[PDB]
């Protein structure tokens, strides 16, 4: 319909969203003021400023040929042809509006490599110069906003969150970057939604209902949609909906999506490119007279959309754009940079081709955009127009033609307005005292986090949630963690290593095994034998009774046969288990036969006979009984073997222990019916005392029998269970053996010992 | 003004290099008769047919706007825009853009508006990339189809170790990379090496190429993707290197069937296999085209120029009569690509005929949907065409817009020395080769093979060469191993020895102690003499059982001693007999037992003599156990404990026969033997000697005391010597039985020394204690 055209000593055309997207018909929508017309008008002033500048190509009136994109890529593609139809031949496109217009146009222009510099397309798609080898930008890649977004989420510990992006590259490059940046900070995206370029009002509510499916994710991220500034108004609904919106630079300090759409709750965060207002561009725009501004062929229609008195009516344009409040659109600084940058590259192209003259030849003005891009555009050095001394804004390009990756962070506040609360520049800084979520005064801080972060002893459990949402549950004390989703384990003897990456074979219980307890009680048992000995070593010299050389020597030898057998075996012991020890220590608990009864059976048969009698008869009888006792218990190893040199309580696994247990009640079957007749014999023998010897020893034998039976029996009420537990087993066995045997001995030996020891003359 | 417009409802776009490049600022040169105007007319030829054809676009006129590239990308591109300036005619979709260098620009511009392109000539893979040229299609195959054919052929020839050689530049590099990757993907072929020919080769580099190809000299196959001169120079290098008949060449269409690269190298190139594009001429076009005179094709604004160059004449060099006819007054032949110009035009025609039946079903003219006739829809309809083309050959496109591969396969052969390329077969995405009709200079009709290595014999391993599955190291199997797999063999635990091919194992021969051998004869003889000597002795004691001289000896003890001597001899030879229960019931038990009894009875007699003096340490009474019955009781007590030790040991070590391969074991089982013996442990010697040697020590404690003992006891002298003697035998024994344990020979030494020791203890007692008195007993029973 209408196009803006100027004469120029060079022509550097442009393209803007002067109109917004219209309906399904092949027409345009209402004027965009902020992102449309203000940007366009800035370019016109920037041209006047460069034309008047006494240093920048002063010998030339630069002109422009400016197109309305109407936010339809087909329209923009057809209109953009004016730049190549001459092949007027136009020396480089400034702007191209938003991304898919700039991209389908940086796509369109490739056929002739026509240069292009943008102020508002941000997608990383155009960073790949194998497809777009001429195209430069004044704005940073969009994946820096994805970093900012992920970082802001990480700040509020917001580990789990929802997002909305569009079809068209702003969506796919934005969302893919943000997802990677989310993953890199352990942030579980709860869900992500894709919106088209022509989505209905019902579908806008449909997206909100999708975002309301887990109200536990309070945060909803917005990637410009097609253009949030118009489209978010349809989604920020008050129809029982709210979120904490986090938007890309498609929304930034704009009334255009909150007035009448209170779903844009206080605390919504918008990320915009860092910029400064300029009073000289604002002055130009606000001072425009609708009657005199013939240069802009839409300004009078924009006036009718901003003011109700149409230029077709009478007494109109009494008001002014300075008379009524307005705000400068945030990207104006980038627009004027793109204007100057195109001019600078062409100033150096002009000097390079023709330094002695005012203007390019018509054979030169087919400036190859790749030639211009790599040698002239990327090497432009010029301070941003009207920049304050407190900034660093410039038209300087990066190696891919990228702009400056610095953003402002605004918060939407009631008394409604926006305020800057912080910024991002490869790192997040916030002054949270300006955000409604600091020091909350109306309930807790906003929730957007799925589980606690797990401890190193716990495994991912309970909660897939939406996704990635795992709680963790501790492993048991005996379990380790080869997977953070599941606890590992090992057999008995095996217990978690501190790393939780494996098991240790446990130690022994050990106490007094290596330093074997056995030697003490053994030595104490040997004291019986030695006390006996030094007494026998002097006896006839101090208590006469010379039958001690025969009868006394053999009677003591009979007992110590026993004592020995006994202590020798139980002290084969739990030191160094399995081995020489395991076969011959327990043998069904048959050591009380070693002492008390070896002693008593034989001293009995001996006296019975006395009341074949010989020293040899005494030796021979006790040995026959010992061999009988010994053989039938050891003969259970015709069936069995040493073993069970490893166990522990599952209810412990604190140590291994090595307890032999070879069908013990079956081994007791070696003797199980017979020892009660040994007890009865004992009771009879107790009775038979008809010839009391010197010192009335028959009475001391009867006394022995009574108390010994007891002391011995007394151990089994202790042993039967507690033999399973080290300290009690060891202490009680050691003293039991020592003691019981000592009773047998004390009972008959003490008279001879104490008589000689305290009265050697007796 | 410099273009052709054919009016129509639907306007087809099109492009030809009707000129070459001009110079000094002029875009357009001479007329490319064949590549340009011949193809251009083939477009209009197919276009007329489409409009005439009742099956495609019924009563809808396919107009066209047709354009002249001048073989310049800027000129081709600047005129191509006119289709979009018309978005004037509706240019719906486009043919051609000729070769690759121009087709990239038309593919660049027309995708910008979602307008499709069908090239008849551009082949380069750089247009198969849908991220940049999504709207592109071609009705000709790309170069990468030769690579698949090459891989298929190398496999067809059963080659697996080849060298790949190519020029620098996309032609060479594309063929090679497609070849290598496709070779890897199909498998069966490994590449010995990959060598490039520089864009600017150095002198002698080609000889260096040959030398490098000879670093892997069994890689007789060479695959070439290089130009005519590069081919010639490789062949010259092979000639200079005298590798004629060693190397065999395979290669691309750059060689084709041209005799040019093999001139004066005919003997070098013979057997070479090349891949040629498959094509046919369109007869209908020639019949049409050959009839066109100036007045029969006035719609073609370049036809006049065509005439001036075709006939070398001027229309305003000779003045032209305006009557000359091509093919008669000037030579004429059809350009092979005419085939694809016609199929490109038809493929568009067919795709338009798909939008017609879907979006304007059965109408005449264009429906409202066909006012935009959205090229985004035409694009799918092109890719989905499947029809017989002008050659009868199906026209399809893959997902990148590439047509299926169609090539002929030729071999360079010398027929009576003639430099000819013969057809072996063809490839239509698959081989059809008459391999038996192929010739190779180093083999005639026999197929040479370019392979890694040679097969292993059974018992030898093919160990994979790391990185090249086709290749192996042949590693023979050894030791006591046998084949498991083609690259594996393993050991047989053994008593089994590998077979001669080491693919299996078989049993090791077993030896017993046979009565002809030195180790069987000695104790066999001794056992027999034993009994004969023993009975001489026993017989005098039995026949004179009640005479004074027998009684005086302690007849009762003499009986037990003599009986034990006899009894042990009776079975001595059996302990080394072939093992069975009749011997494993005796083991060292029975013989050991008689020996032990002999010692105990000698000890009993010894105690009867020496007890009167030793008893003095414990008692001053008369020697205990004097009555002969009581002396026998001792004889019996001393030995009944041996029987108990025996009873226990019998249970512990069971009575069975065993074969132990270990006793004659070797590292190489083919030299191994095993041994058949009763399964008797070394512990059996403790069970025996642990006590019988103590009877001995006791006896010798007494015998040494003889010096103080009265003469009526001189019978002690030979008991003493006997026990000293047999002590020496058992002292001699341990160094033989155990002192030899390091040697395999123990299998006879141990068994022999034992059976012999039995005879010795037995023989010595007779020789010292009884025989000196037997002479006397036999002739003087009263002494
Ligand atoms: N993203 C757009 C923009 O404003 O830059 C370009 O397409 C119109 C696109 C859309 O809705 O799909 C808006």
């Amino acid at each position: 319909k209408k196009v803006l055209t100027l004469e120029g000593d060079l022509v550097l055309g442009g393209l803007f969203p002067v109109h917004q997207k219209g309906g399904p018909a092949e027409d345009c929508g209402p004027v965009n003021e902020h992102r449309g017309i203000q940007r366009l008008e800035a370019m016109l002033f920037a041209l006047d400023r460069i034309n008047r500048d006494p240093h920048l190509l002063p010998g030339v009136r630069l002109g422009a040929h400016i197109l309305d994109s109407c936010s339809k890529d087909t329209h923009a593609l057809e209109q953009a042809l004016d730049f190549v139809r001459a092949s007027t031949a136009i020396t480089g496109v400034i702007g191209g509006s938003y991304s898919d217009v700039s991209i389908q146009v940086a796509n369109l222009l490739r056929l002739f490599q026509i240069p292009q510099i943008s102020y508002a397309s941000t997608s990383a798609k155009l960073s790949d110069k194998s497809r777009y080898d001429y195209f430069a930008r004044t704005v940073p890649p969009d994946f820096f906003q994805a970093k900012a977004m992920a970082e802001i989420l990480r700040f509020f510990n917001w580990t789990y969150v929802s997002t909305v992006a569009s079809e068209g590259d702003y969506g796919e490059t934005g969302i893919e970057a943000f997802e990677l940046e989310a993953r890199a900070r352990n942030i579980c995206v709860a869900t992500s939604e894709k919106v088209g370029r022509a989505m209905s009002r019902a579908a806008f509510e449909g997206v909100v209902r999708a975002l309301l499916q887990k109200p536990s994710a309070r945060v909803a991220v917005l990637f410009t949609r097609s253009e949030d500034a118009r489209e978010l108004l349809a989604a920020s609904q008050r129809l029982n909906a709210s979120f904490t919106w986090v938007a890309s630079d498609g929304w930034g300090a704009l009334e255009s999506v909150v007035a009448g759409s209170e779903g844009a709750a206080e605390g919504a965060i918008t990320i915009e490119l860092a910029s400064y207002p300029i009073s000289d561009f604002a002055s130009y725009f606000q001072s425009l007279d609708p009657w005199n501004n013939s240069r802009n062929p839409w300004f009078r229609e924009f006036w009718e959309q901003r003011f109700r008195c149409s230029f077709r009516q009478r007494d109109c344009a009494a008001h002014s754009l300075r008379a009524v409040p307005f705000e400068q659109e945030s990207k104006i600084m980038f627009v004027v940079n793109a204007v100057y940058a195109m001019a600078h590259a062409l100033h150096n192209m002009h000097r390079a081709l023709c330094p002695n003259t005012t203007r390019l030849c018509d054979a030169m003005r087919p400036v190859n955009g790749r030639r211009l891009y790599k040698d002239f555009v990327l090497n432009v050095k010029f301070d941003a127009p009207f920049r304050p001394a407190d900034t660093h804004n410039e038209v300087r390009f990066d190696r891919f033609g990228d702009g400056i990756g610095r953003y402002n962070i605004f918060t939407y506040l009631r008394a409604y307005r926006y305020q800057k609360v912080g910024y991002w520049a490869e790192g997040l800084t916030l002054d949270t005292s300006l955000i409604p979520w600091a020091s909350p005064s109306a309930g807790p801080l906003p929730a957007s986090r799925c589980s606690e972060p797990c401890l190193q002893n716990e495994v991912k459990s309970v909660q897939p949630g939406e996704v990635c949402c795992w709680l963790c549950i501790p492993c048991q004390p005996y379990e380790y963690r080869l997977d953070e989703f599941t606890c590992a384990d090992c057999g008995l003897g095996y217990w978690p290593n501190a790393s939780l990456t494996g098991c240790f074979e446990l130690p022994q219980e050990y106490i007094r095994w290596g330093d074997a307890w056995a030697v003490g009680p053994v030595t104490i048992a040997c004291l019986g034998a030695l006390a006996t000995l030094f007494v026998l070593g002097v006896f006839v010299r101090h208590n006469a009774t010379p039958v001690v050389k025969a009868s006394g020597r053999e009677l003591c030898y009979i007992l110590l046969g026993g004592v020995f057998l006994c202590y020798c075996m139980t002290f084969i012991f739990i030191a160094k288990p399995s081995t020489a020890v395991c076969t011959l220590r327990r043998l069904g608990l048959g050591t009380a036969f070693s002492v008390c009864y070896s002693a008593l059976l034989t001293k009995t048969n001996r006296i019975a006979r006395i009341f074949f009698i010989s020293p040899a008869s005494q030796v021979a009888i006790c040995l026959a009984l010992i061999s009988g006792q010994l053989l039938i218990v050891v003969a259970w190893l015709v069936v069995e073997a040493p073993g069970t040199g490893k166990e522990t309580a599952p209810e412990r696994r604190e140590v291994v222990t090595l307890r032999c247990n070879h069908r013990d009640a079956s081994m007791l079957g070696s003797l199980a019916y017979n020892v009660l007749l040994i007890a009865l014999c004992t009771l009879y023998a107790f009775k038979t005392r008809k010839c009391p010897e010197n010192f009335n020893e028959a009475k001391f034998i009867g006394f022995t029998m009574y108390t010994t039976c007891i002391i011995w029996l007394a151990f089994l009420p202790i042993f039967y269970v507690t033999s399973s537990d080290y300290r009690v087993q060891t202490t009680t066995m050691c003293v039991s053996v020592s003691l019981s045997g000592s009773v047998v001995l004390g009972c008959l030996f003490a008279p001879k010992l104490h008589i000689i020891l305290f009265q050697p003359q007796k | 003004m410099n273009s052709i417009r054919i009016d129509g409802d639907i306007t087809l776009g099109g492009l030809f290099p009707v000129h070459g490049r001009g110079s000094e600022g002029k875009p357009c040169g001479e007329l490319k008769k064949e590549k340009g105007i011949h193809r251009l007319e083939a477009m209009l030829f197919a276009l007329d047919r489409i409009n005439n054809d009742p099956d495609l676009l019924p009563n809808i006129t396919l107009g066209a706007r047709i354009l002249d590239t001048c073989s310049r990308d800027t000129h081709a591109l600047e005129q191509s825009l006119t289709f979009v300036q018309a978005l004037p005619e509706r240019v719906v979709g486009v043919i051609g853009a000729s070769g690759s260098s121009v087709s990239i620009m038309v593919a660049n511009i027309l995708r910008l508006f979602k307008i499709p392109q069908i090239s008849y000539a551009s082949t380069a893979p750089d247009l198969s990339d849908n991220s940049r040229y999504d709207f592109f299609s071609r009705v000709v195959p790309s170069d990468t189809y030769q690579a698949q054919a090459m891989v298929d052929i190398v496999r067809a020839l059963k080659w697996n170790y080849v060298s790949t050689v190519a020029s620098e530049g996309s032609y060479g590099e594309s063929g090679v990379e497609a070849f290598i990757q496709k070779s890897r993907e199909d498998g069966g072929v490994c590449i010995a090496q990959s060598v490039k020919i520089p864009r600017e080769p150095k002198a002698g580099e080609f000889d260096k190429i040959i030398r490098r190809l000879l670093e892997t000299s069994n890689a007789r196959a060479v695959i070439i993707f290089a130009n005519e001169d590069d081919i010639r120079r490789v062949l010259e290098a092979a000639r200079r290197a005298n590798q004629t008949g060693h190397f065999f060449w395979m290669g691309s269409d750059s060689w084709g069937s041209k005799i040019a690269p093999v001139l004066h190298l005919e003997e070098v190139a013979e057997g070479a296999v090349t891949i040629l594009p498959k094509r046919m001429s369109v007869r209908g076009f020639d019949r049409y085209f050959s009839s066109r005179t100036l007045d029969n094709n006035r719609r073609n604004i370049w036809f006049a120029e065509f005439w001036e160059d075709n006939f070398h004449c001027k229309l305003s060099v000779k003045k032209c009569t305006n009557r000359e006819r091509i093919g008669q007054d000037s030579a004429y032949e059809q350009e092979g690509k005419v085939q694809f110009v016609i199929d490109a035009v038809y493929a568009m025609g067919h795709a338009l005929h798909a939008m017609h039946r879907d979006l304007c079903p059965g109408r005449v003219g264009l429906c409202p949907r066909m006012d935009p006739v959205d090229g985004t829809q035409l694009l799918k309809y092109i890719r989905n065409v499947n029809f017989s083309g002008i050659a009868g050959n199906p026209v399809t496109f893959n997902e990148n817009g590439d047509a299926p591969g169609r090539y002929d396969i030729y071999q360079y052969q010398l027929r009576n020395d003639s430099a000819e390329y013969k057809v072996i077969g063809s490839w239509t995405d698959h081989l059809h080769l008459r391999i038996e009709r192929m010739h190779w200079p180093g083999s005639g009709q026999q197929l040479p093979r370019s392979i890694c290595s040679l097969p292993c014999q059974p018992g030898e391993r093919k160990k994979t060469v790391k990185g090249m599955p086709c290749c192996w190291h042949c590693e023979p199997c050894t030791g006591y191993q046998y084949q498991v797999d083609r690259y594996t063999c393993k050991t047989c635990p053994y008593d089994m020895r590998p077979t001669e091919n080491r693919t299996g194992c078989r049993p090791i021969p077993i030896i017993k102690l046979e009565w002809g051998s030195p180790w069987a004869v000695l104790p066999l003889f001794l056992a027999v003499v034993g009994i004969a000597a023993t009975l001489f002795v026993v017989i005098t004691f039995v026949r004179y059982n009640d005479t004074p001289i027998v009684k005086a000896s302690g007849r009762e003890l003499s009986y037990v001693l003599l009986a034990g001597i006899f009894l042990c001899y009776a079975t001595t030879f059996l302990m080394i007999a072939e093992p069975d229960l009749g011997t494993c019931s005796l083991r060292r038990i029975f013989l050991g037992l008689g020996m032990s009894i002999s010692y105990a009875a000698l000890l009993t007699k010894t105690n009867r003599i020496y007890r009167i003096f030793e008893q003095g340490k414990r008692s001053v009474s008369a020697p205990r156990f004097i009555s002969p019955a009581s002396q026998l009781a001792i004889t019996f007590s001393l030995i009944s404990l041996q029987l108990l030790g025996i009873c226990v040991w019998f249970v512990v070590d069971p009575s069975h026969s065993v074969v132990d391969f270990q006793d004659q074991r070797t590292l190489d089982p083919r030299f191994a033997r095993g041994v058949l013996k009763c399964d008797i442990s070394d512990l059996s010697l403790i069970c025996l000697l642990g006590y019988s040697m103590l009877l001995m020590v006791t006896c010798t404690v007494y015998a040494i005391k003889t010096r103080g003992v009265p003469e009526t006891f001189n019978e002690a002298k030979p008991i003493g010597f006997t026990m000293y003697t047999t002590c020496i035998v058992w002292l001699a024994f341990i160094p033989i039985f155990f002192g030899t344990s390091q040697s395999a020979d123990k299998l006879y030494i141990q068994t022999t020394t034992l059976t012999v020791s039995v005879s010795l203890s037995a023989s010595v007692s007779l020789g010292m204690l009884y025989m000196p008195k037997v002479y006397i007993i036999l002739f003087h029973p009263e002494q």
